[PDB]
């Protein structure tokens, strides 16, 4: 599964996480706020098998209104489950 | 046990060049040669106490790699008669319980796919195919695999030992997964539910449902939460009435008992 | 300190 989007803590002060795995360098990564694009990223890296992997995040604070995304071209949205 | 581990990528380009280490699940330091002073860089605030020396030699060792690299990625090529972009990846790492090494790894793969391989012996290669049984040979011959065991054993294990005790009050730690169970009832009038693990540190846990005793199941990887933890989560699809039956099942090393939940 | 990738394939 290639993209994840979830939240560092569960959501009632956070952060916003898009995992992208699978994908074969040298990807491109946008967060996206109600469809609207300071989101750091990790270094990329691999797991054991050599599948590739990022983190890209960003500071949020939840609101029931607001709605989150990763575009990677795929848009992702972030549920609160 | 404790690990460290470097986590290398070398990738051609119509040559970008990185380097990552870890200490179990930790990213400590990392290069990149598309900085624009590539050089040797600390991720975690322990690894800054490190002299001059320790920066100037890994950035040094580094720019040798990428060299080293660059070649190789050049060689491949040509072993498997090809042109487009071309990655070469690393892993080189020993495994230690407390001073035995457990295992030491020092393995390559090209377009994502295993190339060579140190065996457990840390005395012979195991070469994926026709090509890789060419640097096999050469390495043989170069005798590679004794100075790489000798690294594995001796300059592995000690580095790792001080970046224990460097970096004690974060590495030696256990964060237990916290762990809850969810429930969506699906519009095809079954149930869904799934069992969380959040907030644990080092990566490695188990994660089952149960029914009646016996094992089931869709799981998903060990994610980052960005923090240094990790969360996994794992689901299952029940009948309507009958979530009480299922039990979730967590063990993890930082945990007094293992964890069963129920809906 | 680090592990070096001295022999080329
Ligand atoms: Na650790």
């Amino acid at each position: 599964p290639q993209i994840q989007v979830y939240s560092r803590h569960p959501p009632e002060p956070n952060i916003l996480n898009c995992y992208v795995t699978q994908f074969h360098p040298p990807i491109e990564i946008q967060m996206l706020k109600n469809g609207k694009k300071k989101v750091e990223m990790s270094d990329m890296s691999f797991s054991k098998d050599w599948s590739f992997y990022i983190l890209a995040h960003t500071e949020f604070t939840p609101t029931e209104t607001d709605t989150y995304a990763c575009r990677v071209p795929k848009t992702v949205y972030w549920d609160r489950d | 046990s404790h690990s460290l581990r470097y986590f290398v990528t070398a990738v051609s380009r119509p040559p970008r060049y990185m380097e990552v280490g870890y200490v179990d699940n930790t990213e400590f330091v990392r290069f990149d040669s598309d900085a624009e002073n590539p050089r040797y860089e600390p991720r975690a605030r322990w690894i800054e106490q490190e002299g001059p020396e320790y920066w100037e030699r890994e950035t040094r060792r580094a720019k040798g790699n990428e060299q080293s690299f660059r070649v190789d990625l050049r060689t491949a090529l040509r072993y498997y008669n090809q042109s487009g972009s071309h990655t070469l990846q690393w892993m080189a790492g020993c495994d230690v319980e407390s001073g035995r090494l457990l295992r030491g790894y020092w393995q390559f793969a090209y377009d994502g796919c295993d190339y060579i391989a140190l065996n457990e012996d840390l005395k012979t290669w195991t070469a994926a195919d026709m090509a890789a049984q060419i640097t096999r040979r050469k390495w043989e011959q170069a005798g590679a695999a004794e100075r790489d065991r000798a690294y594995l054993e001796g300059e592995c294990v000690e580095w790792l030992r001080r970046y224990l005790k460097n970096g004690n009050a974060t590495l030696l730690r256990t964060d237990p997964p916290k762990a809850h169970v969810t429930h969506h009832r699906r519009p095809e009038g079954d149930v869904t539910l799934r069992c969380w693990a959040l907030g644990f540190y080092p990566a490695d846990i188990t994660l089952t449902w149960q029914l009646n005793g016996e094992e089931l199941m869709e799981l998903v990887e060990t994610r980052p939460a960005g923090d240094g933890t990790f969360q996994k989560w794992a689901s299952v699809v029940v009948p309507l009435g009958k979530e009480q039956k299922y039990t979730c099942h967590v063990e993890h090393e930082g945990l007094p008992e293992p964890l069963t939940l129920r809906w | 300190i680090g592990p070096r990738a001295l022999d080329v394939l």
